[PDB]
């Protein structure tokens, strides 16, 4: 298909030749991001800073939780 | 029933559409959600598998594990409570900071968002294999080697008193296109006069049937068999462009080199091409340098014009030749220059502006 | 009295010269230096608020304590002084290597030099966020969440006996211009026969009153309210894309599709839109499929032409009509192709440049 | 002020709209990077480590030391 | 005797050529390889220097070894075995995904492979400046510090049952070219009636001899003495760009401000230019502003004129004149329009593509 | 060289002028990459690890292997 008899006069020189392949999506699988570490282990530590992060998780996630709320209850 | 209406909702995109009738495929709302609440109290578990009746396994991450698994006990005398709780302080700013700059305000779409599974890697424990591996790929296998470019990952649903999200992924299954061949070009430098240069072209190329692509070098792979472009890879190309690679080089366009850097020679065939009036061609059993005529622009050899053949100190056993013979180049064009720089495409389209002035 | 003369300068330019009148503005140099030296050598802390008489608060910064704190008595046993000693080298040199990278001879002119808080983390003990917290900000507000992407530092002054460098950092203060409203655009593709295309279009555009600017996607987020630009964000426009996102799509180009993708569907205010002429759109109580006129490009739908429509295994409920209806576009004009890739710009720009010769 | 009426015949359409701030410097603050590890819990350790370091900090500073002694001393 | 055979190999090319014949310059496989194999079994060091006799010294590195050497004893009760099996796989899959990331199926030609000495940093064990300084480099003198950017390496051999590569990596050795001199360039701003500009030029200019060339910004390392260029460097440029620098600005494009920001004012060999029809300028110790010619564009300050000026509440000593007064400069042609958005060259490339139609 | 009188009238200002020096390359020194963790301190651990990671190897290394064993051998 290619002519290269027109491409080595200058010197083109295809060194691999493959080829190609496309991956699809017949299935899905679930995979939960659970953003509080869930270590109770902590034996009563960090509940200054994972309080804070509590706070935190509203500008991390409410955004989000809106756009949701919107496609899912319309 | 429908679970979209257009005149509560106003806007909403194609994606975002599809998202939200997949989201409606699962049937976590209509199914008491507790039971999704409840397993996932105690699973304690980096990657767990929990099952879900009538439905794909649900796959639960952390994300800090290991360092509340190490320093409870030593930690009586070796770190205390506070210095500890200074210490995960500081860690789990970090882990908002990470996840304030993915999951966060910058994050354009989360309807439609397109998250892949290499750049959650400190969110997702900072592991990737082995989630994967979970999945039933190998790593030694044709999958999991060629592919790990493009795993993606899309946002379902949100649970505020879980605090929790909700994401579910594809599974790689590789199909090729039925006349898909790709080729990565290459080339060599050559001078006229004593100006040197070589050819501008795309890295590589990429044919399917008659139609010819352009082709990205981000996401796409090369294995012995076929190319993996693991996103959506084929960027198309122009008339301009796909005149060149098939069978003309009149449009092809040429560059001056990188300081003295250039491919003076090459074996392609069994056969060295070179352009031998700028370094050393030297026929070594019969003891004389070979000279080119100035109306030619490389030279070429094969057995039968010296068996071996020295350049600047080395020992050349040449074969067959597979190669028409040198016919005249001066009645076939050559390119013009190419200057990769946007000021100069700039300063020229703003002399192109000149010209519609 | 003059700190600045030009004779024996000779050379500086704005911003340095404002970087030296603001560092006279500190009269540390009139001050004893030795108090500020004095102070910060029992400091022993991350991050300190050493006050300065008539002055703001110092707050002084530390890299690595944490590890120190840590291995003092179990290293008597734990790890020998030299294997924590080579231990700590590696750190060092790992702590020289990033400062090499960033306060090193890459850095161009530390006079007028912008060090952003972001790129600083390793060398600020890689937390940024409680820094910013000392500063007063939340991090639950307005001005730590929208705004952590530009929060910038300069140089002012070095002590060598001390070794140290002074930076003074700015204080987020957010004010809004008074008439700019920023619109995230977005696209469909469509056919025509049966090519696939879109429109090529900026991804943002910010209006000033009359004034219509581009806008930049790196340091802007994007809050409920507006449009945060930490950094100076409205680099221009030109008139040759300004005419096209207010009133007219005849100079708006268009594109070829990426595989086989695209948005063949939209809700809008309440209404669908789409090209059925290329999926299945069928009412869905009536229970028929609808076709398009061949000197159309796509298709509308509100409540009265079908209350619920399938696209594809979907149930759309619209509602009313916001739209006015499809008058023929065959004597409107469509754009040129658009091809995102330089040396193609450059082959035609090496066209232009034989157009020229 | 955007005529949308003829934007959404090809199909463009803004799915959002806000406004736009920019941050003002009213004043200042200070802030010192101390290069030198304040650490003498070190207990007579890493001394040829920072002693290399010292001498790697001329190289660090020095030239823009000079830049700044040029913009103050003239 | 040859190690090259044409006939059998078919294609490589030149820097594969190279470093064929440069593999078998080193005589590991005609030397026993054994005595290299059974050197490295007990070596148990993260950078050594084992010695090979008629040839360089061989240095060995390692990956991970400081944890290993940490906990034996402790783990007994510190973290079970299992544990620390758990801990390690970690940091091994992560090992892996680097090793998967650079030595991987993305690496194009293991062959010509050119891979540098900063990204191998996590892979050769996180530290750079140790093994440069095993070289003989203190990081205290002329070639460590100007010189760390563009230390490479290549690919030697692959040994199976050492399951190992073998590189060669060069040596520094600093040369400067006759007749090279690099200017770093610098613009101010300036009004034209109300509308504000500057200068859109290349951020480096230099000249070898009577060429003048482009120049890099990302290897390219400013010291007081000489711009040093570790990776091949100077890029070329074009006449409509070299025609600038020299002695002309009839072609110097111009552009328009970001935002509102802009250098109004700069002192050079002593001089203040600036526009002050723009800002405050007034002569200190008269006690007066000073206005400009509106057909004039700047306007600049010796000691003659005003000895001490006061810009925006500043106070400037200033000395001799060192330049040519201002001549009327409307006679002097001035640049056209910058926008470095490859959407509006595309946009007029595509317009272009229209005129051309 | 530089007509600076025509470039200060829109100014243009050269802040430093330095020279240019390129690096040679005379000799050259070798450098084993193990990628084999040598840490038989490991008591007989992360066997499964390295087990897997030995497999990993083929894919790692092979086709590198082959694209030498070309150059060599021919």
């Amino acid at each position: 298909q290619i002519h290269w008899n027109n491409l080595s006069t200058i010197g083109i020189i295809g060194t691999d030749s493959v080829h190609y392949k496309i991956m699809t999506r017949p299935s899905h699988q679930y995979l939960v991001i659970k953003l509080m570490p869930n270590v109770s282990l902590i034996d009563n530590c960090t509940k200054a800073e994972l309080g804070e992060y509590e706070k935190l998780l509203n500008s991390v996630l409410e955004p989000i939780n809106q756009a949701l709320t919107l496609m899912t209850k319309n | 029933g429908v679970v979209l209406a257009g005149a509560a909702l106003g806007v909403a995109t194609a994606a975002q559409i599809t998202a939200g009738i997949a989201l409606h495929q699962s049937n976590l709302n209509a199914q008491a959600i507790q039971s999704l609440r409840t397993s996932l109290e105690q699973s304690n578990k980096a990657i767990e598998e929990i099952r879900e009746a009538t439905q794909e396994t649900v796959i639960a991450v952390q994300g800090v594990q290991d360092y509340v698994n190490n320093e409870l006990v030593p930690a009586m005398q070796h770190m205390s409570c506070e210095l500890v709780g200074q210490r995960l302080g500081l860690k789990l700013l970090r882990y908002y900071t990470e996840l304030l700059s993915i999951f966060g305000p910058s994050l354009r779409d989360p309807i439609s968002a397109e998250i892949s599974i290499q750049a959650l890697s400190y969110a997702l424990g900072g592991e990737i294999h082995k989630i994967l591996e979970k999945l039933g790929y190998s790593g030694n296998d044709m999958i999991a080697i060629l592919e790990s470019r493009g795993i993606k990952t899309k946002i379902t649903h949100v649970d505020l008193p879980g605090k929790l999200i909700i994401l579910s992924i594809s599974y790689p299954t590789l199909s090729e296109v039925k006349g898909v061949i790709v080729h990565r070009l290459e080339a060599v430098s050559y001078n006229i006069g004593s100006q040197e240069w070589y050819t501008t072209v795309p890295r590589y190329v990429a044919t399917n049937g008659y139609l010819i692509s352009n082709f990205d070098e981000s996401p796409c792979v090369f294995v012995s068999e076929s190319a993996i472009c693991s996103q959506n890879s084929l960027y198309p190309m122009s008339p301009l462009l796909q005149q060149c690679i098939r069978g003309d080089t009149s449009s092809c366009a040429r560059t001056l080199v990188s300081g003295t850097m250039g491919n003076k020679f090459i074996l392609s065939k069994g056969n060295i091409v070179a352009n031998c009036a700028s370094i050393l061609c030297k026929c070594y059993s019969t003891g004389t340098i070979i000279n080119q005529s100035p109306d030619k622009l490389l030279t070429f050899i094969a057995s039968d014009t010296c068996p071996l053949v020295e350049i600047d100190g080395v020992t050349i056993q040449v074969g067959g030749r597979q190669y028409p013979d040198m016919v005249y180049e001066s009645k076939v064009a050559l390119g013009p220059a190419i200057s990769l720089e946007r000021l100069d495409v700039g300063t020229n389209l703003g002399n192109a502006l000149k010209k519609l002035d």
